[PDB]
RNA sequence: ACCUCGGAGCAGAACCCAACCUCCGAGCAGUACAUGCUAAGACUUCACCAGUCAAAGCGAACACUCAAUUGAUCCA
RNA sequence: CCGAGCCUGGUGAUAGCUGGUUGUCCAAGAUAGAAUCUUAGUUCAACUUUAAAUUUGCCCACAGAACCCUCUAAAUCCCCUU
């Protein structure tokens, strides 16, 4: 009942209804969410990658390639956070990685290469 | 110290230690490292990292300061935004 | 016969050091690290904080 | 019980059959005796014993540890420091579960104190409550709770169950009066109006991401909106709901109490409120 | 002190549980508190001795003693060393297990 | 003349320990200019204060020599 | 009873110095040091007392602990078993 005059409406002149307030692009329905208790706590995030029609088809090919050791056999691709106490923060860091999986996809070493190159040397025979 | 004030009959805190320590509410205190401030030029990189640290105090140190302060310092507090908030508490400590 | 000065970068200004010099010597000019811009850049002496 | 059985047999208790209980009544002791006082536990003569022993710190002429150690200013401003009392998703289900607190009404300051699930000193520097995360998981309650201080993930797991959580700034007067309604009420000076926070608070009730009480209201769906991405729950319409106009309720700034304007006066003895009429006092309040 | 408001399902998302109506056919009694919670305490002295106790026991609190004994026995492999106050009707045991009692006296019906 | 620090007679062989005395020395200097940052575990002049060593890591490059060579708090 | 009168007050001045510190019975209980206008004292450590918590404590056997100075012994440290 009672108005100052540092009431919202008369602060903010522009939004006067009720509603305005309260008023309403991964798919979590698609998304298959499990919890263990692994302390921080362990949340898991699954998805077919193959039938995910959500992302791109390229995105999917190139995504496949890049991440094929988290791929499962059936062909879900399986994230896991276990970095937080609150199962909420978990769920987060996989949603948050499947956004920076899906944009690096649309835009130690040394001792390998080495290894491999010497590997290339030793093949020069023909039958 | 004033065991008993000459106004209110209350044990008084010894401002110098305030200055100069911070209580953990799990018991610690927390110093710098005497003459941090001091001749750097002289000491080594070691050195001046050893000085440039905060320190816990021994039981005997622990229990002289407790006594110099009331109980007004010793109370839960909390801050804002508190650098030693984490530290305020003890985790998995036996005896 | 050594002087303590201060040491001044060209460079992620605001940041110096302190070293010892000959005091008969011409100033010194160095190439120090700079934590401010992550690399080594030069410095140049400004004043003789004292005499040691 | 058996206890009473056996009373019936018993003596009847009188103040000549009466002992302190074992244990709770420690020997007094005193200086008599071979054993208690020939030196009187003071040892042999010196300084100690004469009752002239030096004050507490001193290390007998070497420069004290106290003094040896330089000053930093770990308390440099410990009093003028805003404090703000926890309260746990954890904590506030509890009380919704145990009934001391109704989450069909609004949950405020008030309520909160009512119900004794937090303790408020206004004196000793706290600033009102600060909602925290812990607890976030298995926190199943709508609620409209009113706070001073919200974490991020506090407000996600508010929001997720189709509550509204907002953040509001009371002084150290209006926390008082708000905490302790009745003593103020004794008092008999009017309702006063709770002062604006102060210039480095303003930003934070200023925003939406905070749930700020002074922010624009017209910033709140997407802030929500952000929340609800980040953390994987779909946002729930509060409209749909028929708890809808209590969820929106709010008491606007400068307004300590949901129904009582400032400069009011509550006479709780024949029950009535007792309003100014004069055009300069109701000009004061309402500014 | 309001009483707890009824709920279609328990426990409760904050885990509290009412006690069993009608009470348990048993020697002993646990009472509830005033805020309705099983009175099982943490206790430390010395900074080192840590103890559990449960407080408001009516009737034969030997009874209880034994069925204490009988369910700590298999977790610590020594019987627990207790103490019992039949004055205050308190029993008193070294070491914490405040959650293991507390979920123990649960489904028991207290 | 001496009061602080380092060495020898001096604990014959872990550590510590010879007051007083008899001798010596120190109160610097030179080379770097990453003499950057950070961090497990340790030593310790019999307390405290001080003092000492250091894995891994970040950033660089392809935590100097010397027996001591030194000074807390306040304050400016 | 004048190198600074006497009386009263402040004043129960202060005294790391001297002297004194009052029933009964039982128990545990002794000598590394450091700093200090400091050695007639105090603070910290060492030792001592009590209560509490928990697992090792002591005694120890093989193995192990430097050269230089040209010499150097009784020994010590570490240490399973018992
Ligand atoms: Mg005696
Ligand atoms: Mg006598
Ligand atoms: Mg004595
Ligand atoms: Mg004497
Ligand atoms: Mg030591
Ligand atoms: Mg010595
Ligand atoms: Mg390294
Ligand atoms: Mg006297
Ligand atoms: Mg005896
Ligand atoms: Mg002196
Ligand atoms: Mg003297
Ligand atoms: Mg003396
Ligand atoms: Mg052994």
């Amino acid at each position: 009942e009672f108005k100052s005059i540092y009431s919202l409406d008369k602060l903010y002149p522009e939004s006067q209804g009720s509603d305005t307030a309260w008023r309403v692009d991964i798919p979590l329905d698609r998304l298959t969410i499990s919890y263990c208790r692994s302390v921080n706590s362990k949340a898991e995030v699954r998805f077919h990658l193959a039938t995910a029609e959500w992302i791109a088809e390229p995105v999917r090919q190139k995504i496949a390639i890049t991440h094929k050791n988290k791929i499962n056999r059936l062909g879900e691709l399986i994230l896991t956070s276990e970095s937080s106490r609150y199962q909420f923060r978990n769920l987060a860091d996989c949603l948050q990685k499947i956004r920076d999986m899906i944009t690096e996809a649309s835009q130690k070493l040394h001792r390998i290469r080495i290894e491999n190159m010497n590997r290339e040397r030793l093949r020069q025979k023909r039958i | 110290l004033t065991y008993f004030s000459a106004r209110k009959g209350k044990r008084k805190t010894v401002k110098a230690v305030i200055d100069r320590f911070l209580r953990l509410h799990c018991g610690l205190w927390v110093r710098r490292k005497a003459g941090y401030k001091k001749k750097l030029w002289k000491k080594t990189p070691a050195r001046k990292k050893r000085l440039r640290e905060f320190v816990f105090c021994n039981k005997t140190q622990s229990k002289l300061l407790d006594k110099m302060t009331t109980s007004f310092w010793k109370r839960r507090n909390w801050y804002v935004d508190d650098p030693y908030q984490k530290y305020h508490d003890r985790t998995n400590l036996k005896v | 016969k050594n002087i303590l000065v201060r040491m001044v970068s060209e460079a992620g200004t605001g940041f110096c050091f302190n070293t010892k010099r000959n005091r008969l010597r011409e100033k010194l000019t160095l190439l120090h690290y700079d934590p401010v811009v992550k690399q080594r850049v030069l410095f140049v002496e400004k004043k003789k904080i004292r005499s040691l | 019980a058996r206890a009473l059985d056996l009373l019936r047999g018993l003596p009847r208790v009188s103040l000549a059959n009466l002992k302190p209980n074992p244990g709770s009544k420690k020997p007094e002791r005193r200086p008599r005796g071979r054993r208690r006082g020939r030196k009187c536990g003071r040892g042999h003569k010196g300084e100690r014993q004469r009752g002239t022993r030096p004050r507490l710190g001193f290390e007998g002429g070497q420069t004290p540890f106290y003094i040896r150690i330089p000053k930093y200013g770990f308390n440099e401003g410990h009093s003028f420091r805003r404090q703000y009392k926890p309260l746990s998703l954890n904590r506030l289900q509890y009380l919704i579960d145990l009934g001391r607190v109704d989450p069909s009404q609004p949950i405020d300051l008030t309520q909160l104190v009512n119900g004794r699930g937090v303790t408020i000193q206004p004196l000793k520097r706290d600033y009102g409550v600060q909602l925290v995360e812990e607890g976030a998981d298995t926190f199943t309650a709508k609620v409209n709770i009113e706070v001073q201080l919200a974490s991020e993930l506090a407000i996600a797991a508010i929001e997720k169950n189709g509550g509204v959580v907002t953040t509001a700034f009371y002084d150290p007067r209006s926390l008082d009066i708000v905490c302790k309604p009745v003593p103020f009420f004794l008092r008999g000076q009017p309702i006063p109006k709770r002062m604006l926070p102060p210039e480095e608070l303003v930003p934070y009730y200023t925003d939406a991401k905070n749930r700020g009480y002074l922010a624009d209201p017209a910033k709140f769906p997407e802030a929500r909106l952000e929340l609800a991405r980040k953390y994987g729950y779909i946002l729930p319409d509060i409209t749909k709901d028929e708890l809808f106009k209590m969820l929106c309720t709010r008491k606007d700034p400068r307004q300590i109490f949901f129904g009582l304007a400032p400069g009011w006066v509550v006479n709780m003895a024949d029950k009535k409120i007792l309003k100014p009429t004069d055009e300069n006092l109701l000009k004061y309040y309402t500014s | 002190i309001p009483d707890p408001p009824k709920h279609e399902h328990y426990p409760t998302p904050s885990g509290w549980q009412p006690p069993r109506d009608p009470p348990p056919n048993l020697p002993y009694f646990v009472r509830r508190s005033r805020m309705h919670n099983i009175p099982v305490y943490k206790d430390i002295t010395h900074g080192n001795r840590q103890m559990t106790v449960i407080r408001k026991v009516e009737g034969d609190i030997w009874a209880l003693q034994k069925d204490v004994e009988d369910f700590l026995s298999p977790l610590l492999g020594k019987t627990p060393v207790t103490q019992v106050n039949e004055v205050t009707g308190t029993l008193r045991i070294k070491g914490y297990f405040d959650q293991e009692l507390k979920a123990w006296l649960l489904e028991k019906g207290f």
